[PDB]
């Protein structure tokens, strides 16, 4: 459908939150200096 | 810089809150074919 | 459907995780004191 | 307080794990119209 | 459908990101030592 | 150890990026019944 186009929008958001997690896991694993 | 790559991070968290826009507004269109 | 009501539940969760990220990006960008 | 606004944060992460309840249980209803 | 099987995959990802958040909220609330 | 439970954390963030595989590829199958 076009709902299936928002599925890719939900997928796209989950996917990007994931990269914000790593960026932030980075800040911490570094902020242990 | 510091407060630069902290611009980049907070203005990606801009992008994701852009995707979360598009997704909430293919929803309140699915609340459209559920009017019928 | 009512599946489309859970879509709003998936959307609602992604949306709230997002705010936990910012709250946590805050803790770090502060814990650099 | 400190260990207060850390109550608030961990008991929001309560709320989200509430949404993630409701969503898993409109699923194991979609595993309902997929019985048929 | 089988789309409804990916819904459980989206649900499964949201669910696991959630645990990475707590693990990371832990790192911070500890890294305040 | 330290850099062990930091193995475990980064190689869970492996697992989730596994789920995010499976989900993107039941999508580019839904881009399948949308060919028709």
């Amino acid at each position: 459908s076009g709902i299936v186009q928002q599925q890719n929008n939900l997928l796209r958001a989950i996917e990007a939150q994931q990269h914000l997690l790593q960026l932030t896991v980075w800040g911490i694993k570094q902020l242990q200096a | 810089t510091w407060e630069x790559w902290d611009x980049a991070i907070a203005e990606y968290a801009x992008r994701i809150e852009x995707l979360i826009x598009a997704a909430q507004e293919q929803q309140e269109k699915n609340e459209x074919a559920l009017x019928e």
